[PDB]
């Protein structure tokens, strides 16, 4: 835990930004 | 190596509580998507429950059975998932299977924003049992020898173990020197909340007036050793 | 509210052969299927995700086809370890349900053998506690499909009955299967022929069992 700015992004992440662009 | 460590689970009354837990390694728990997958007996796989990361909400979805009932949580900083299960139906006896899930985005244009979601790792399983028994050794009757069990040079004779509980019970015939021919079934837990299950063996009908046959039946939750003689009934 | 239908439910195959199941969906569910593998004593598998992915780590024998209701898997060359229960999972609806198939059993083939058929009157020791166990013993068969119907006095009997099967024998490939007529002591009293009625691909016509209480 180095960066405290460090988070994840995992397969969800991507269907909402493709919902997001699609709309 | 990715690991699903999952709880002995146990033995429970109808009506009661009880939280399998499932300890994961290998992966990054905190950003997967869990699901819980029971098998009742008899019955096929039925999925139960899943829960998102934390961030996501997380987002909670339940089996309708089990709406109301059981909760899906996580505790990220120990990598574990837990479906407390609250009271409990004789209708949720099952082997409990946790999953690490992933979903595929689909990338059909029409379609961005759906996903198919799979169970993509799975745990051995915990196994629940709910059930008004309270431990109790078998009785021991006999599966006896007749015309009507005899296949012309070979005769079929056994012992049903009736009526125990909790699993397990060890079966052997003739304290182990008869291993041929024998069939130890799966128990089969009655509606009682008891099991029975039944050992037969097939042996030479004209050994019938020759050889002894008897059924050693060990049942050591409830300190339960019986030997049963089985002979030919007409 | 989608279904998933399995076929066939049980499949004979040899170490080497070609092997294809199938699974119908009620509708069009797109590539939202997947196919997983359980051995008894094994964490279930995922094998293919959205019809025809495979997944990392499970071999190139395996492959998926299919796209709206009608999906595939196919085993290109059946290796011992396959011998399991292969299940198809939908993940199409609105709202998350995630159905599987009711599964296919792919065992070890062999010649067909019918069932020797056994019925074991129950004991006076059991009578004196007041319940009454009817056995009938299907031994050493093959496929595994078996039907057994108990009739008492040609009454057939209806949710009073439990079976058990052992899984296929190392040695000679066969099944075996017990049934349990479950009876009170008045109700066993009351009626004296006792039959199980036994139906399996080796039987061009039932094998019925009977003996008469009291005889």
């Amino acid at each position: 835990e180095l960066d405290k700015w460090a988070s994840l992004w995992n397969w969800f992440d991507i269907t909402n930004w493709l919902w997001y662009i699609r709309k | 190596q990715v690991q699903l460590v999952q709880s002995g689970g146990g033995l429970v009354k109808p009506g009661g509580s009880l939280t399998p837990s499932c300890v994961t390694s290998g992966f990054t728990f905190s950003n997967t998507w869990m699901s819980w997958v029971r098998q009742t007996p008899g019955k096929g796989l039925e999925w139960v429950a899943r829960i998102s990361r934390v961030g996501d909400g997380p987002i909670i979805d339940y089996a309708a059975p089990v709406k109301g009932r059981f909760i899906i949580s996580r505790d990220d900083s120990r990598n574990t998932l837990f479906l407390h299960m609250n009271n409990l139906k004789t209708e949720d006896t099952a082997v409990y299977y946790c999953t690490a899930d992933e979903g595929a985005p689909i990338l059909r244009f029409f379609e961005w924003g759906y996903y198919n979601y799979y169970m993509d790792v799975w745990g051995k399983g915990t196994t629940v049992i709910v059930s008004s028994a309270s431990t109790k050794g078998p009785s021991v009757f006999p599966l006896a020898p007749s015309s009507k069990s005899t296949s012309g040079g070979t005769a079929a004779l056994g012992c049903l173990v009736k009526d125990y509980f909790p699993e397990p019970v060890t079966v052997s015939w003739n304290s182990g020197a008869l291993t041929s021919g024998v069939h130890t079934f799966p128990a089969v837990l009655q509606s009682s909340g008891l099991y029975s299950l039944s050992s037969v063996v097939t042996v030479p009908s004209s050994s019938l007036g020759t050889q002894t046959y008897i059924c050693n039946v060990n049942h050591k939750p409830s300190n339960t050793k019986v030997d049963k003689r089985v002979e030919p009934k007409s | 509210d989608i279904r998933l239908t399995q076929s066939p439910s049980s499949l004979s195959a040899s170490v080497g052969d070609r092997i294809t199941i199938t699974c119908r969906a009620s509708q069009s569910i797109k590539d939202y299927l997947n196919w997983y593998k359980h051995r008894p004593g094994e964490a279930p598998k995922l094998l293919i995700y959205s019809a025809s992915k495979l997944r990392s780590g499970v071999s190139s024998r395996f492959s998926g086809s299919g796209y709206g209701s009608a999906f595939t898997l196919t085993i290109s060359s059946l290796q011992p370890e396959d011998f399991a229960t292969y299940y198809c999972q939908e993940s199409y609806s609105s709202v998350p349900m995630y159905i599987f198939g009711q599964g296919t059993k792919v065992d070890l083939k062999r010649t067909v053998a019918a069932p020797s058929v056994f019925i074991f009157p129950p004991s006076d020791e059991q009578l004196k506690s007041g319940t009454a166990s009817v056995v009938c013993l299907l031994n050493n068969f093959y496929p595994r499909e078996a039907k057994v119907q108990w009739k008492v006095d040609n009454a057939l009997q209806s949710g009073n009955s439990q079976e058990s099967v052992t899984e296929q024998d190392s040695k000679d490939s066969t099944y075996s299967l017990s049934s349990t007529l479950t009876l009170s002591k008045a109700d066993y009293e009351k009626h004296k022929v006792y039959a199980c009625e036994v139906t399996h691909q080796g039987l061009s016509s039932p094998v019925t069992k009977s003996f008469n209480r009291g005889e």
